[PDB]
RNA sequence: CCAACUCAGAACUGGUACGGACAAGGGGAAUCCGACUGUUUAAUUAAAACAAAGCAUUGCGAUGGUCCCAACGGAUGUUU
RNA sequence: GUAGUAGCAAAUAUUCAAAUGAGAACUUUGAAGGCCGAAGAGGGGAAAGGUUCCAUGUGAACGGCACUUGCACAUGGGUUAGUCGAUCCUAAGGGUCGGGGGAACCCCGACAGAUAGCGCGUCGCGCGUACUCCGAAAGGGAAUCGGGUUAAAAUUCCUGAACCGGGACGUGGCGGUUGACGGCAACGUUAGGAAGUCCGGAGACGUCGGCGGGAGCCUCGGGAAGAGUUAUCUUUUCUGUUUAACAGCCUGCCCACCCUGGAAUCGGCUCAGCCGGAGGUAGGGUCCAGCGGCUGGAAGAGCACCGCACGUGGUGUCCGGUGCGCUCCCGGCGGCCCUUGAAAAUCCGGAGGACCGAAUGCCGUCCACGCCCGGUCGUACUCAUAACCGCAUCAGGUCUCCAAGGUGAACAGCCUCUGGUCGAUGGAACAAUGUAGGCAAGGGAAGUCGGCAAAAUGGAUCCGUAACUUCGGGAAAAGGAUUGGCUCUGAGGGCUGG
């Protein structure tokens, strides 16, 4: 596992075309956004919950997105 | 203190082996436990790795000598041997 | 408290309860570390840290209190 | 009677060396070109200790004459030899304590060690800890040389023998005693199964001459002669005299 | 307190059956196997450590599994002689040789003298 | 401001009990033998016997000494 | 016949109620009272065994009394691997070609010899020292971690998350001053030519002692959760209060190393050493270890507790201290040797630069990402006062890992917690003789071959200690004093603040 500390970054290797489906993550300090991709499940924590919706429908289509 | 008055290194042999062999083997133990002096670096710092070798802590220059001593009585008659049939020699 | 410490309840040697050579080495870590701290803050030099220090490794001090009183009346 | 202690060693077994931790067989360079004629220098790298042997060993390094490579040695040390030192082996090579020279070149009265017998087979005398030979004289008809042996024996060699200037370092090492079973058991536990030993009047008649009776002793002269066969061979074989030796006998 | 087993059918505490307790997210105590420790690359001679690479089993040195950075040093006989020997060998080298063309002048000088 | 447990002493006190169980040398004056540590008759002998360091003698410079092997060869010997 | 006789007796121990059953001192549940007491009667494994493993059932036999019972009998079920091993490597050694011996079985064993082949181009050149063999389930060695799951299996099954060794191409990046850049330096950065040949290192190593560091455990205080005690006392006692491989970043131990600088009034420094014009102290750096810190993995898990239903929801999982403590690992230094304490596979690095591109599009690329692949055999269980050997369910024998609290010098003995267990045929009496354990007036070895046996001494602190001696010892010589409880006093430290 490895930890994506831009939001920028996360974006790109969310339209990877092995990212198989994208989990989110919901803490009560912060958002964890999880990406399953083919070697490595990147991570990117968000603590501003409001900065977190913005990226959240700003995800590809296709992509599974799932709430935990 | 002093803590003996003659055994000295061979205090740790106790009173087993008789007097005459501790008093012989006393010479032999003081010679190779001690430091020596180093020709090439000029400290006192050789000491015996094992029965005939001589190394030097500081300059790492290992010697070949004596089994209990850096330089044995014959090992300095050899030398100046050599030396006065080299000089005739190369006359 | 100091309670059931009495000589007829103990069995190991004083050595044994407590090594004379851990009490030793507690004594000189702790008037090392006292000369530094003396010569970092320059109530001491150098010349008189070496004096001490040898002093210390020959036994003379048996505490930091006496060590402090020395210092004090040496520079007196 | 069964085989006696002495006929189970011939067929080894339990009697082999113990040679596990030897670092190798120490010889000079084979003779070459290079050696007969002129000198080849080499450097000391090392100088280490050989499992049963009381003389050190030093690891020389040689420019191969003729291939791209090194050649490594392994040589009896001789006292005065020191790491960095460099060697020069050959029939010009200077006289000097650790160069080894063809004993035509070097004069009367040099100490040397590991001195060859055959031409060319790489060092047979004088290797223990603190022994050395003596050149006595040269013999230019002949072609030989005379050296006294450690032993104080004078023997013909040819000229062309190598061998390397000084005597073997290490001396002096018999005259510490060892005070201790444990230290003569450490000292043949590298070397090979010969001790302890268990004296023959200790043991029973059916294996050893000397076994048996009511009392401990040998019951006949301990001198036996030359050609007795193996299993009767025990004690001093061949005795020419025995006793304590007084006056001119121990010289 | 919780007393362990080995993991394997290894029963016999040698060198290669070194381990450490881990406590797990589970609660409970558990071994896992550490590697011998290693030496690293030392200098032919002196034996003392080369700087700049990490003392790692043979098979951890492997290309594939360690970047090229941390298994190189940036300078002649990078990672076989210290910086100290390197320095040793370059100054021998040119003062041996210009050594050498002082004796090739000055066999000339005195081969012209008849 | 935070500290751990070693040592020393004093008062008081119990039917002089208190290393309260557990644990844990009897000691001394001598003779014989073997120096010592070590080893030994598995299942009647642990010893004064064996070994031992030390001491002495003997053979042998490799075309060799000692020894194994039916023969060829081999052990000592990676030796001197 | 002996004879229903000898005999069932070591390893502290059983009791009550109920259930089941034709039948219960012996099966099962619950309660109580004991034991093993962490060098275990606990939890595993190597040999050895081979189904003894698990479920159900059971006429007999067997389990030296009994049995409803079972390591017995009958029927069925059970062992899942690229990552744990074997497999690979070599050790002592073993087996061999050729050659030499030998009537032959066989002996020696690379020693009498046109080695095996390998590398680079594309069949040719170069290299080429007579074994491509066997030999380790404790030596060397590519890679797997939590959580969950069975009547019986798991680092093998399930889920999630990683890694290793191969194969193939694509995209992007990087280099062309054809083969990168930065730092005075130690060295740093993710890439950043290259053949034959050559060189070094790792693998790779004894033992003892002292210190230092890390992890786990032990231990103390506070917070919250449940439990125990409660006539009295107790802000109390108990249980727990979790964080894997792997990835990134940070940190930089003890050493080593680099730059500046130039030291006697010598200084620095360890428990002990020891270090310095061959450059100390000091100032500023580099590197190395990690079973160290943070984050990701990851709370979604696990655990505890409280609910609702009879699956599902909620709360918490927090903040510190302490050490000659224990186990393991590491660091560094020192002692010891007439003792100096394996090899090879494999891997990494280096020296050299034959040869090679482009005028800028090709070439090169140990970089990132993506794609594909993963053989064979072992895997149940016991490992022992009942699964191995001893003719047996034999008080014997049989390698090794983990190791809590109290007392204390102490993995001594004694007691306790986790876990295990009450398995040794039972009942009633309390004669002789016996075995094992004790005690005894007065005397004190008179006993006896002989102080055999037993008794006496015993820890610690202080005092004191002869002859003799190889001067090291003798020595704990001998001899004498002290020792509980309770309430106090003194002394011995650390970190901050000019
Ligand atoms: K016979
Ligand atoms: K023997
Ligand atoms: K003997
Ligand atoms: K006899
Ligand atoms: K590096
Ligand atoms: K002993
Ligand atoms: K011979
Ligand atoms: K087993
Ligand atoms: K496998
Ligand atoms: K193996
Ligand atoms: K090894
Ligand atoms: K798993
Ligand atoms: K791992
Ligand atoms: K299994
Ligand atoms: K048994
Ligand atoms: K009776
Ligand atoms: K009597
Ligand atoms: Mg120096
Ligand atoms: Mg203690
Ligand atoms: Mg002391
Ligand atoms: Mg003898
Ligand atoms: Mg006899
Ligand atoms: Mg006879
Ligand atoms: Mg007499
Ligand atoms: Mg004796
Ligand atoms: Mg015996
Ligand atoms: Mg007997
Ligand atoms: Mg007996
Ligand atoms: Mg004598
Ligand atoms: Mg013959
Ligand atoms: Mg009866
Ligand atoms: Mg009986
Ligand atoms: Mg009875
Ligand atoms: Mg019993
Ligand atoms: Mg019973
Ligand atoms: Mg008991
Ligand atoms: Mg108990
Ligand atoms: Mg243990
Ligand atoms: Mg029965
Ligand atoms: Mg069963
Ligand atoms: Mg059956
Ligand atoms: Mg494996
Ligand atoms: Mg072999
Ligand atoms: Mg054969
Ligand atoms: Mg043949
Ligand atoms: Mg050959
Ligand atoms: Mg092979
Ligand atoms: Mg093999
Ligand atoms: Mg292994
Ligand atoms: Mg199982
Ligand atoms: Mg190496
Ligand atoms: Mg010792
Ligand atoms: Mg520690
Ligand atoms: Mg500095
Ligand atoms: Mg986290
Ligand atoms: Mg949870
Ligand atoms: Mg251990
Ligand atoms: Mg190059
Ligand atoms: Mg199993
Ligand atoms: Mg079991
Ligand atoms: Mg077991
Ligand atoms: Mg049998
Ligand atoms: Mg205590
Ligand atoms: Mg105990
Ligand atoms: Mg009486
Ligand atoms: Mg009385
Ligand atoms: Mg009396
Ligand atoms: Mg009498
Ligand atoms: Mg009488
Ligand atoms: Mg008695
Ligand atoms: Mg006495
Ligand atoms: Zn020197």
């Amino acid at each position: 596992p490895k930890q994506i500390h831009e939001i920028k970054d996360f974006l790109l290797t969310a339209r990877r075309k092995d990212a198989r489906t994208v989990k989110i993550k919901k803490n009560k300090d912060m958002v964890k956004f999880k990406v399953r991709c083919s070697k490595y499940l990147y991570t990117l924590c968000v603590s501003d919950f409001e900065k977190a919706d913005k990226l959240k429908q700003s995800l590809p289509p296709g992509l599974s997105v799932q709430d935990l | 203190t002093k803590r003996t008055k003659k055994a000295g290194i061979v205090g740790k042999y106790g009173t087993r082996y008789g007097a005459s062999l501790r008093k012989q083997i006393k010479k032999m133990e003081v010679s190779q436990h001690s430091k020596y002096f180093c020709e090439f670096c000029g400290k006192y710092a050789v000491k015996r790795k094992a029965v005939g070798i001589w190394g030097c802590k500081d300059c790492g220059k290992v010697k070949a000598g004596g089994a209990y001593t850096l330089n044995t009585a014959s090992a300095v008659t050899v030398r100046s041997t050599i030396r006065r049939l080299r000089e005739q020699t190369e006359s | 408290k100091g309670r059931h410490s009495g000589y007829g309840k103990r069995k190991g040697t004083r050595e044994a309860r407590l090594p004379t050579k851990v009490l030793w080495m507690r004594r000189l870590r702790v008037l090392r570390r006292l000369l530094r701290k003396y010569r970092e803050s320059k109530k001491i030099d150098k010349h008189m840290y070496h004096d001490m220090y040898m002093k210390v490794k020959g036994n003379v001090f048996k505490n930091k209190r006496v060590l402090m009183e020395n210092i004090h009346k040496t520079k007196a | 009677g069964r085989v006696i202690r002495a006929q189970r060693k011939g067929a080894g077994s339990v009697f082999k060396s113990h040679t596990h931790h030897r670092k190798g067989p120490a010889r000079f360079r084979t003779l070459d070109f290079g050696e007969r004629n002129g000198y080849l220098k080499g450097v000391i790298t090392e100088v280490i200790h050989d499992p049963g042997r009381g003389a050190p060993l030093a690891r020389v390094t040689f420019r191969h004459p003729f291939r791209y490579k090194h050649q490594k040695e392994l040589f009896v040390a001789a006292e005065g030899m020191y790491t960095g030192q460099f060697v020069y082996c050959g029939k010009k090579a200077t006289l000097m304590v650790g160069n080894v020279l063809p004993l035509r070149s070097i004069p009367e009265g040099a100490v040397v060690c590991n001195v060859e017998h055959k031409v060319g087979d790489r060092g047979v005398f004088a290797r223990c800890s603190g022994d050395y030979a003596i050149v006595i004289s040269h013999n230019p008809d002949n072609g030989t040389t005379r050296v006294k042996l450690p032993s104080g024996a004078k023997k013909i060699v040819p000229s062309g023998c190598r061998a390397m200037i000084g005597q073997v370092a290490g001396g002096g090492r018999t005259e510490k005693p060892m005070l201790k079973a444990g230290n003569a058991y450490h000292k043949y536990r590298v070397k090979r199964n010969c001790w302890p030993k268990v004296r023959g009047v200790a043991m029973n008649p059916v294996e050893h001459p000397h076994g048996g009776g009511n009392h401990q002793h040998i019951g006949h002269a301990s001198t036996v002669r030359r050609d007795a066969p193996p299993g009767q061979k025990v004690g001093l074989i061949a005795a020419r005299r025995t006793g304590r030796l007084r006056g001119q006998a121990r010289a | 307190v919780q007393r362990l087993t080995y993991r394997k059918r290894h029963s016999y505490a040698t060198k290669s059956n070194q381990h450490r307790v881990v406590k797990t997210p589970g609660g409970k105590l558990i071994y896992q196997t550490t590697k011998k420790r290693a030496n690293g690359p030392k200098c032919p001679v002196t034996g003392k450590r080369i700087q700049g690479i990490p003392h790692l089993r043979p098979a951890e040195y492997k290309r594939s599994r360690l970047s090229r950075n941390r298994r190189t040093v940036n300078r002649a006989y990078g990672g076989v002689l210290s910086g100290s020997a390197v320095r040793e060998r370059i100054i021998r080298a040119f003062l041996v040789e210009e050594q050498k063309i002082v004796k090739k002048v000055l066999k000339i000088q005195k081969a012209k003298e008849k």
